[PDB]
């Protein structure tokens, strides 16, 4: 039946779906075919499927996290010590429901937790996240005065895309160079983030250049922030400043081989430390200081 | 000089002036006609005054002119007369927008006086106190600091919470710059607010705010009356080095990192 097929199914639309929410739904669908009463024929098989999915990955991180979340939910489900049927039914139900809840969470984020850009505080944003854009659009809707700042994305020309998505609203924006990042910290207020995953240590699993940005923020004491749909805590620990589970090579040292070729392999995933989160926008209420760690503890009961 | 010392400690500029006077005295021989002598001596003194002060000020102004952008928001502290003059010039002579912000402390009403003067000339002023500074910053674009004396370290020996302001500037967006006279520099050096402290009587905060001469009945006035109480203060503090990058004198351009580059040339 495949989760991979389901994943393939959604491509051009989305924007509304939220990472694991779709993956979780797919998993649920996979489950509700091959008898969800038994535990020996089921949990192990699910795990195997997840492993297969992991193996099959080109460049995607949060899937694992989603799977883990699903597993946790499943574990939580069977503790009532009554009957196998009701619990099974509940399990079957909880996928579409979960998806629905995601939308609610997004709505909450967009109406309640949007009081960080209000007094024309110029926002420094890089890394395309859907939640960020939702926040932007709903700020425009509320008329809550604002200005936008985006550093040019040029590994695969997502910058242009971002610019286009900003033209829909109809508000002036500017191009920024990521080497001349030290040149402009003057009028732009704070640095906000759209990323790929939330770390076990505390920092953020993000794209091409972030550590430098973080450093600059620290120098300027203009607080660093992360804007996300809050269920992307990937089971990964960045123990050092340059060591992680990565989709590609870590700063690939290439040999002088051909003419104008082996250089375009830019390190398109990078990390910054735990002592940077002044606030993180979470759908379970605005909670940050050591929240991710707490969540992890709650999950692994340690 | 001794009398002056007894009254209140003096500045480096004054010392320099004294030295110059001594040199002049050494120069003119006593065998010359007396009437003829001081006729020329006075002229020479006048010339010196014109050059090492007014001309220096002019030079400072011209430096500011080339450097300062098309209309600027300006922040200052104290009673830095040269800077006030420059501000006035900007307002009235060359004619540009002057959103000038002045900060002031409790013991001295220098800032207030400056503000008053600006008002009298017709300037839009923003008045500030100790409790907060950042309230106007978090907007503030270009800042000049209060000046008194410079050392051969690259540091500054200046008035009140200027150091705090400098620190704030360093933290938030942009560094600070100070313009001075070419005869302000010393060859003596220090690096803390414990080295040499400039003191007056602890009485500026005894009177409950408002005006200076009041004479009131209340509660304040316990220097020795109650069970052990001390009400001490400071006037001059240490301004830092890494933050005031700019220094402009009679030699036009340079950095405070070049702490005694002009001392050989003079």
């Amino acid at each position: 039946f495949n989760i991979t097929e389901t994943y393939l199914r959604f491509l051009e639309e989305d924007t509304e779906m939220t990472m694991p929410i779709a993956a979780i739904e797919a998993l649920v669908t996979l489950l509700r075919i091959k008898t969800p009463e038994t535990a020996a024929e089921m949990i192990n098989t699910i795990k195997s499927s997840t492993e297969e999915l992991i193996k099959s990955i080109p460049n995607s991180v949060s899937l694992r996290a989603g799977c883990d979340i699903f597993m946790r939910f499943v574990l939580r489900n069977l503790h009532l010590y009554g009957d196998w049927e009701n619990c099974k039914q509940h399990l079957i139900e909880n996928g579409q429901l979960f998806v629905s809840r995601a939308k609610k969470s997004r709505n909450k984020i967009a109406e309640i937790g949007v009081d960080f850009i209000a007094d024309d505080d110029i926002i420094l944003v890089h890394g395309y996240s859907r939640a960020v854009f939702s926040l932007l659009n709903h700020a425009a809707n509320k008329f809550i005065r604002f200005r936008c700042v985006v550093t040019e994305s040029r590994p695969s020309k997502q910058g242009n895309q971002l610019y286009t998505l900003l033209e829909q609203k109809g508000i002036p924006v500017t191009l920024i160079v990521d080497s001349a990042v030290g040149a402009v910290i003057d009028k732009v207020d704070k640095v906000f983030v759209g990323a790929e995953g939330v770390a076990e240590s505390g920092g953020i699993i993000n794209l091409v250049g972030t550590y430098s940005v973080g450093v600059l923020a620290h120098n300027a004491r203009k607080p660093f922030y992360v804007v996300t749909e809050s269920h992307k805590f990937v089971r990964m620990f960045p123990l050092s400043s340059d060591d992680l589970p990565m989709a590609g090579p870590p700063l690939d040292f290439t040999r002088r081989t051909d003419d104008l070729e082996d250089a375009l392999r830019g390190p398109t995933i990078d990390y910054t430390a735990q002592e940077y989160i002044t606030a993180l926008i979470t759908d379970l209420g605005v909670l940050t200081p050591s929240a991710v760690s707490e969540e992890l503890i709650k999950m692994w009961y340690d | 000089i001794d009398l002056l010392k007894k009254a209140r400690p003096l500045s480096v500029t004054m010392g320099n002036a004294i030295r110059w006077l001594k040199q002049e005295i050494s120069l003119i021989d006593p065998s010359t006609p007396d009437k003829a002598a001081k006729k020329d001596l006075c002229e020479k003194i006048g010339q010196f005054a014109k050059e090492k002060i007014e001309l220096a000020d002019q030079l400072i102004i011209d430096n500011a002119s080339t450097q300062i952008e098309e209309s600027t928001t300006i922040v200052t502290y104290g009673s830095s007369k040269v800077l006030t003059e420059l501000l006035l010039h900007n307002a009235i002579s060359l004619k540009k927008n002057i959103k000038v912000i002045v900060v002031d402390s409790r013991p001295l009403f220098e800032g207030r006086k400056m503000a008053e003067t600006l008002r009298n000339a017709g300037v839009n002023v923003m008045y500030a106190l100790i409790t907060s500074l950042d309230t106007i910053f978090n907007d503030v674009d270009y800042v000049f600091l209060g000046a008194h004396s410079i050392l051969s370290n690259g540091f500054l020996y200046s008035r009140a919470g200027t150091a705090m302001l400098a620190m704030s500037a360093k933290r938030r967006n942009i560094p600070v710059l100070v313009c001075c006279e070419s005869l302000k520099f010393s060859q003596r050096v220090q690096l803390d607010s414990v080295t040499f402290n400039e003191l007056a009587d602890p009485n500026d905060l005894v009177n409950i705010d408002y005006e200076n001469p009041v004479e009131r009945r209340g509660n304040k006035g316990a220097l020795l009356n109650q069970f052990i109480k001390e009400r001490k203060f400071e006037k001059k503090k240490l301004a830092m080095e890494n933050k005031p990058k700019g220094n402009k004198i009679g030699g036009k351009k340079g950095s405070e990192g070049e702490s005694k580059d002009a001392s050989n040339e003079e």
